[PDB]
């Protein structure tokens, strides 16, 4: 893609170590969680810290709440992942379930956070103005004994999708000469998912043109180039590229040699 | 202060064998001996046993933002090595936290296995096998039984009778200088000695006892690389010689060893080998005897064989007519080696008929069989069997 | 009068000072004195008596634990980390038993409970209940399971060359690990057959008793390593915020202040963001199996201990067949014999001269085969059958 981040420009000696540190953690992929681990939930739950963890949720099946004792009166939608409803349903409203909710999701596919607090009230008697603050945490008053909706809805594809397993990532590696518009610049390099090292430049310049070797799981994905041409100057960019999770980001380099 | 009486029969188990007492002033004896087993027992030594390998893989250490050192310890086959560039992925993320100086120290090194109990092999080394045998004796028409060593230095005293056995013809055993057992089954086997156990091999890893706590082993054991990302300890190593033996031994003594010996374990022994002969010394007491005048003698007899048939069997059915002196005991032998008879002993009174059985391998069978004091003749024809091939000796 | 030490004192090893209920009272404290005594020779009596607890009681399952390791092969190709996990596969038994070893433990619940119809695996931090009904093992077809206790497994598979373990968690959601194994037990005799026959013969043979006395073997286990997990790290916006969740938590953190630190309650490090930091719990309260699929707790440094494991290997006996009456024919110094086997027979035979020359060959099909008959003698062994005799007439 095109979504430029940060450009920088390096200068090395002639037939010296050239590196161009293209480093993202949100590549890193090293072997399926089999859709068990991928995408995980869980609610938390202050008094006033110490937080604690009421039930967690993952991408398969039923939940598991933490405490033995609240079993059975907390219920998620059982067919969340399905239609994206992570709302927590409290049957019987203890006055024991005063206190801040959280949120929090993960997805270890693609490195993601997205969270939010809701604040709970037990009220003695009827309702007591309930619902408020949109601008910041929502607090809902509830009635002892009375059921609670805390909602926790999120609808995009990356959450709500029982689908591809765990692996598709492109990374390219394009040179531009001096002075090209970029609009035909030279391919250099490709780096698959399952592996494909696709060298496309002339025989003797892929042989020391090499991104590291294992570098798809430290997400550390610098170019090598042992000795360094006056001739090899120009605009490289780390074209990088992860559909279904929005990674069409792009580094550039700027390498000079005197 | 009876006589010694000194015979030669073939070491085979099965085949009656008769000689005739012969005591001056005394009346003839026809003894019936068959051998019933003859044992070897070799004397024993133990080298070492063998068994199925355990190789022990401790949990590696991985140590983080840092570099381990080997320390080569005294363990059997010690296999130490530290390894550089990992990022060990366990599923709660990284157990690293910086991105470069991690190392995995694995260890590993070979032992017994807990099978090595039950499941296991022992090389011995055996010479100067000691022999002991067992024979049937039809003495006063009875079946006793004696057992001695068959060497000839040990008599056996059964009812005033002594008996002695040996030395064997034969100093031959189908075990070899260095032999192995499993459980079952005699091996012959020039095993490798202590300290020269090869890969693969018979033998792979060695102990003097299963129980003593250092062992003998190299079985080629290599650390291979711990793919990345990835908690393992891989390796390379011969498997074991024992399994690869026990698929790759064969038949046993049991089935190969010549002269149709008979294997048994516990103790390493071989029954029933028929090789060379034995000889047997029989001194018969002096009171059993009975001289010719109180002996019955019988007189005027004639023979009669009205049919007959050469085998290896007793063929043949033929009958006495006699006058003997008095009733009594009296003996029956075969003069002849080419003709044998089943009976040795009948009982003999006044005038009367016996009914015995005989034994050739030829058509037309003439022969003298005496009675107890005096010789006649017995003549006839021999029809060939229906069996070409027999299950008996 | 054996004798355990602390760290300066000497005394009974049946009697520890934290008698009675020594877990109970101090987890730490009790492992740290199992570790220190482990190669003394009173530690199973010390295990015996500082882990019961009556109001015999000695669960030793109160002090191990279910984790999570490596599996190649968890179906559909990827590995995984499954909580099903193998480590080690024995068939040393000789009538095929496979004793399989895996990373949960059976006929314990999560409060250390014995219950056969439950076992206890790990999810994420905390063990958890599941159906042991829902427990399978296969090859190529399921194996007949025969004992479950603790991390081990007694199988029947039949003849295959993977094997794959797995049952189904809380959530009904399978899990499964696959490993190569070239599983084709060993032949007992001389037969090749598939299911114990009516008459037969019995032949001694290995197999693993579906007892669960420990007794003989065992095993090591040690402290577990500081267990990372990525949920643990909370964004307060500007810092980096931490929960313990009634655990101990080891953090590490790339930034100023006190950047690293165990901390039992909730604590947030200024100046900083999520992934610079990086942080596990520590857990000395429990053991695991000193797994080559697992990590070493770095900063303790070579503390294991040993428990007994159950289903020791023990030689019975294994029936065979024996195989049906050939039809035998007759001729000049030959035997036509006419095999008819149901399955795949080993057939024999020596001369009983001083060459044997032993020829054996498995009989797959019905074949007649013509033997000669030296007068030597020669010696047929068909299947399991006692060996025939002939000879020549
Ligand atoms: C002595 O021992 C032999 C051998 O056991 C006895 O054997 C015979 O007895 C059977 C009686 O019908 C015959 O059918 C057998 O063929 C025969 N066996 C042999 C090997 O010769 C014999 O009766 C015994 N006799 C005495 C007096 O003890
Ligand atoms: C049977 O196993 C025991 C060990 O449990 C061993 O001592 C014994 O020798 C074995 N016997 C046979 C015949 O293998």
């Amino acid at each position: 893609g095109s979504s430029v981040v940060s450009e920088s420009a390096v200068s090395w000696e002639a037939g010296a170590r050239a590196v161009l540190r293209c480093q993202s953690p949100r590549m890193v992929w090293t072997q399926d969680r089999l859709h068990d681990r991928q995408r995980v939930l869980h609610w938390d739950l202050r008094g006033p810290g110490p937080a604690r963890r009421l039930l967690d949720l993952y991408s398969a099946g039923e939940q598991r709440v933490y405490e033995a004792r609240d079993r059975g009166r907390l219920e998620l939608s059982a067919s969340a992942f399905d239609d994206g409803n992570f709302s927590l349903l409290i049957r019987a409203v203890e006055e024991t379930d005063a206190g801040l909710y959280t949120c929090n999701l993960h997805h270890h596919y693609c490195h993601l956070y997205e969270s939010l607090a809701v604040r709970l009230e037990v009220t003695d008697g009827p309702p007591a103005t309930p619902a408020y603050w949109d601008g910041e945490k929502e607090v809902l008053a509830v009635a002892r004994g009375a059921p609670a909706l805390l909602t926790c809805v999120n609808r995009g594809h990356v959450w709500t999708d029982r689908h591809v397993e765990e692996a598709q990532q492109v990374v390219h590696w394009d040179r531009q000469p001096p002075g090209v518009p970029h609009d035909r610049a030279d391919r250099l390099l490709d780096l698959y998912a399952s592996g494909e090292r696709r060298a496309y430049g002339p025989l003797f310049l892929r042989d020391r043109v090499a991104v590291g070797a294992d570098a798809f799981e430290r997400g550390d994905f610098s170019l090598r180039i042992e000795p360094l041409e006056v001739a090899d100057e120009g605009t490289y960019s780390c074209h990088l590229h992860h559909h279904y999770c929005g990674l069409h980001e792009r580094r550039v380099f700027h390498l000079t040699v005197a | 202060g009876s006589y010694e009486h000194v015979t030669v029969i073939p070491n085979t188990v099965g085949v009656p064998y008769k000689t005739l007492v012969n005591r001056p002033g005394y009346s003839p004896m026809v003894l019936e001996m068959e051998l019933l087993s003859v044992t070897l027992e070799p004397t024993l030594s133990l080298d070492y046993i063998t068994c199925e390998y355990k190789t022990v893989i401790p949990s590696p250490y991985v140590k983080c933002c840092g570099t381990a050192e080997c320390k080569d310890k005294n363990l059997p086959d010690y296999s130490c090595k530290v390894f550089t560039g990992v990022y060990p992925f366990m599923w709660g993320g990284a157990y690293c936290f910086c991105d470069a100086e991690n190392t995995q120290l694995s260890e590993a090194h070979v032992e017994k296995s807990e099978s090595c109990k039950t499941e296991f092999a022992s090389a011995y080394r055996a010479h100067t096998a000691s022999a002991s045998a067992k024979l049937r004796v039809l003495y006063q028409g009875n079946n006793i039984t004696v057992t001695a060593y068959a060497n000839g230095d040990h008599a056996v005293t059964v009812k005033d009778a002594k008996f002695i056995v040996g030395p064997m013809s034969s100093a031959w055993t189908p075990f070899d200088n260095k032999i192995v057992v499993y459980k079952g089954d005699v091996y012959n086997m020039d095993y490798p000695p202590f300290g020269a156990g090869r890969p693969g091999q018979f033998g792979d890893i060695q102990s003097r006892t299963p129980e003593s706590k250092d062992v003998y082993a190299n079985t080629q054991l290599v650390l291979q690389r711990p793919a990345a990302g990835t908690v393992h300890v891989p390796y390379s190593q011969a498997p074991s010689g024992f399994k690869y033996w026990l698929k790759e031994r064969g038949a046993s003594l049991q089935h190969t060893a010549p002269f149709g010996c008979q294997i048994a374990t516990n103790p390493v022994r071989a029954v029933n080998c028929a090789v060379g002969n034995m000889p047997i010394s029989i001194d018969i007491p002096e009171a059993a005897f009975t001289r010719v005048v109180d002996a019955p003698s019988l007189t005027d007899m004639s023979c009669e064989v009205p049919a007959c048939t050469h085998s290896s069997d007793f063929g043949g059915v033929a009958i006495i007519k006699y006058a003997a002196s008095k009733k009594g005991k009296c003996a029956v032998h075969s003069m002849t080696n080419a003709v044998t008879i089943r009976e040795a002993e009948i009982e003999v009174e006044g005038n009367s008929q016996l009914q015995i059985s005989f034994s050739t391998a030829l058509a037309s069978a003439e022969f003298r069989v005496q009675v107890c004091s005096t010789q006649v003749h017995c003549a006839a024809e021999c029809h060939p069997p229906k069996d070409h091939i027999v299950n008996y000796p | 009068p054996v004798m355990c030490l602390l760290a300066n004192t000497t005394f009974p090893c049946s009697q520890p000072p934290c008698t009675p209920c020594c877990y109970e009272k101090e987890p730490e404290e009790t492992l740290r004195m199992l570790e220190d005594n482990v190669m003394r020779p009173g530690y199973y009596q010390l295990l015996q008596a500082s882990l019961t607890c009556s109001p015999d009681n000695f669960n030793v399952y109160k002090a191990t634990r279910p984790y999570l390791a490596h599996c190649p092969d968890c179906g559909e190709g990827h590995s995984c980390h499954s909580p099903v996990a193998l480590e080690r596969i024995r068939n040393e038994a000789t009538d095929g038993t496979l004793k399989i070893q895996v990373s949960l433990q059976i006929g314990i619940k999560t409060d250390d409970s014995h219950d056969w119809t439950k076992l206890r695996y790990m999810d994420n931090h905390m063990p958890a209940d599941a159906e042991r009904a829902g427990l399978f093992v296969r090859t190529s077809a399921p194996c007949t399971i025969t004992g479950t206790m603790g991390h081990f497994i007694l199988a029947r598979c039949p003849k295959g060359e993977t094997l794959t373990v797995g049952f189904t968690d809380s959530r009904k959601i399978s899990h499964s690990c696959t490993h190569p194994f070239h599983h084709d037990p060993p032949v007992i005799g001389r037969e090749k057959f598939h299911s114990r026959p009516q008459h037969g013969k019995e032949l001694p043979c290995s197999t693993y008793v579906q007892s669960t006395a420990a007794t003989t073997e065992e095993i090591e286990v040690h402290m577990p390593p500081d267990t990372p997990d990525r949920t643990l790290m909370s964004q307060q916006s500007g810092n980096v915020k931490i929960t313990v969740n009634g655990q101990t938590v080891r953090y590490k953190c790339n930034c100023g202040g006190s950047n690293e630190g165990l901390t039992t309650t909730d604590k947030v490090i200024n100046n900083c963001k999520v992934d610079q930091c990086h942080a596990a719990v520590t857990n000395h309260k429990k053991w695991q199996y000193n797994s080559p699929l697992v990590p070493r707790n770095a900063e303790l440094g070579d503390r294991k201990g040993k428990i007994h494991i159950p289903f020791p290997l023990a030689n019975v006996t294994c029936r065979v067949p024996k195989a049906r009456n050939p039809t035998v024919t007759y001729g000049k110094n030959q035997v036509i014999m006419l095999l008819y086997p149901d399955h795949p027979t080993l057939l024999s035979y020596r001369n009983m001269g001083e060459e044997p020359n032993y020829q054996e060959e498995w009989v797959m099909h019905k074949k007649e085969v013509v033997l000669t008959v030296p007068t030597e003698g020669l010696e047929v062994t068909w299947g399991n059958n006692e060996p025939y005799k002939y000879w020549p007439q």
